[PDB]
């Protein structure tokens, strides 16, 4: 299923006037001007429930918006009202943007569903203490879970069969940018011979919970 | 079942630099971006190329529109600029660091605008131009951007690494350090 991904139609804005006194953080800086647009598809259950949300930004300001549940453009700040009024008086263009929840959002999800949705990468679990010699206080037990996808994961520490729910220090879910995540869920504890600390990892690429004792 | 996902088409045109960008995002990760100058689709992961295609000319067409609209916007705002938001920088490794086993240093640049930075990896105080790669400007939920720079390295207790980032919103470049600790 190697079909062609569709892009959203970028509408052309019109001239006319200016607005009085704009903002500008300043503090001495190079002048810059940015026209930026995010056409978002929000899937609540695949293509069953979908909502298109277009977001316009001029520099640091979000100024216009298109919520498919409205069906028209709506200014967020006054900088975007001219576009709202212009685009909204254009019937064809509206029927067109409205159609994009189907011609773009749904159409593309069916494509990505073949590979991005079902993507799974199993994690690598690794435990290990932290701090040289005695911590002169509680020591750190590190549960490293790296190289996984999707992000949904549960990593639980236990102490002698009991789940430790306090004393946890974590980086939280860390995104590497290459479609893999990682995370270190540490545990402030002083080691004690026959005593045991266990890390349990649950993730959709697994069939059964990964446990690692130390 | 319940499949919750978000696919985002992010595009921008920037001045005075005259830089443009068109990319697609899936759950926070880039699927692909179009090389505007070479007019070609660049998949984030090569394996992706075989399941779908995308006409790069459509990205260019869109950028042409962003270009036009920017002038309209500068007119409407009477060419009023704004502040340059400086980025946060975090240097981390991709996997647990074991001596002698090749690893990858990640330089995460976050929360900045406009979308332009100068980045330089330093290994033992000197720039590294081999075994480095980088992403385009990635969107965030808000109005700012994040970017990733990568460095292939071989863990050894004799080296110290640095990620030097420069941005118009910074007084002087921000240099984040990294070194192996057993
Ligand atoms: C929700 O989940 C799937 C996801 O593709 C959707 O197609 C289907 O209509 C719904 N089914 C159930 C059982 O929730
Ligand atoms: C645009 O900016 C200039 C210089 O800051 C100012 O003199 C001019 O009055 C502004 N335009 C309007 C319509 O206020
Ligand atoms: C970045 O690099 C360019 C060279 O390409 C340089 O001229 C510019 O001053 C640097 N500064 C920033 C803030 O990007």
């Amino acid at each position: 299923g190697k079909k062609v991904i569709t892009a959203f139609n970028e509408g052309l804005k019109g001239g006319g006037g200016s607005l009085v006194g704009g903002g500008s953080g300043g503090g001495g800086s190079r002048p810059w001007f940015l026209e930026y647009c995010k056409s978002e598809c929000h899937f609540y259950n695949g293509t069953q429930r979908v909502r298109l949300l277009v977001r316009y930004f001029y520099n640091l300001e979000e100024n216009l918006r298109f919520d498919s549940d409205v069906g028209e453009f709506r200014a967020v700040t006054e900088l975007g009202r001219p576009d709202a009024e212009n685009w909204n008086s254009q019937p064809e263009f509206l029927e067109q943007k409205r159609a994009e929840v189907d011609t773009v959002c749904r159409h593309n999800y069916e494509i990505f569903d073949n590979f991005l949705v079902p993507r799974r990468v199993e994690p690598t679990v690794t435990v290990y203490p932290t701090k040289t010699q005695p911590l002169e206080h509680h020591n750190l037990l590190v549960c490293s879970v790296s190289d996984f996808y999707p992000g949904n994961i549960e990593v639980r520490w236990f102490r002698n069969g009991k789940e430790e729910k306090t004393g946890i220090v974590s980086t939280g879910l860390v995104r590497n940018g290459d479609w893999t995540f990682q995370t270190l869920v540490m545990l402030e504890t002083v080691p004690q011979s026959g005593e045991v600390y266990t890390c349990q990892v649950e993730h959709p690429s697994l069939t059964d919970p990964v446990t690692v004792e130390w | 079942i319940k499949e919750e996902h978000t696919i985002i088409q992010a595009e921008f045109y920037l001045l005075p630099d005259k830089r443009g960008e068109f990319m697609f995002d899936f759950d926070g990760d880039e699927i692909f971006h179009v090389d505007i100058e070479k007019s070609e689709t660049i998949w984030r992961l090569e394996e992706f190329a075989k399941f779908a295609s995308f006409e790069a000319q459509g990205a260019l067409a869109n950028i042409a529109v962003d270009k036009a609209n920017l002038d309209v916007m500068k007119e409407r705002s009477n060419n009023t600029p704004d502040a340059n938001v400086a980025p946060e920088v975090t240097v981390l490794s991709r996997s647990p660091v074991n001596l002698g086993e090749p690893n990858i240093l990640i330089c995460f640049i976050d929360k900045f605008s406009p979308p332009v930075v100068n980045v330089t990896w330093l290994r033992n105080g000197r720039p590294v131009t081999e075994g480095v790669s980088e992403t385009v400007f990635l969107p965030r939920d808000d109005h700012l951007f994040r970017k990733f720079h990568y460095l292939t390295f071989l863990p050894s207790t004799d080296d110290f690494y640095d990620c030097e980032v420069d941005h118009w919103g910074l007084e002087e470049p921000l240099r984040k350090t990294w070194e192996f600790e057993e």
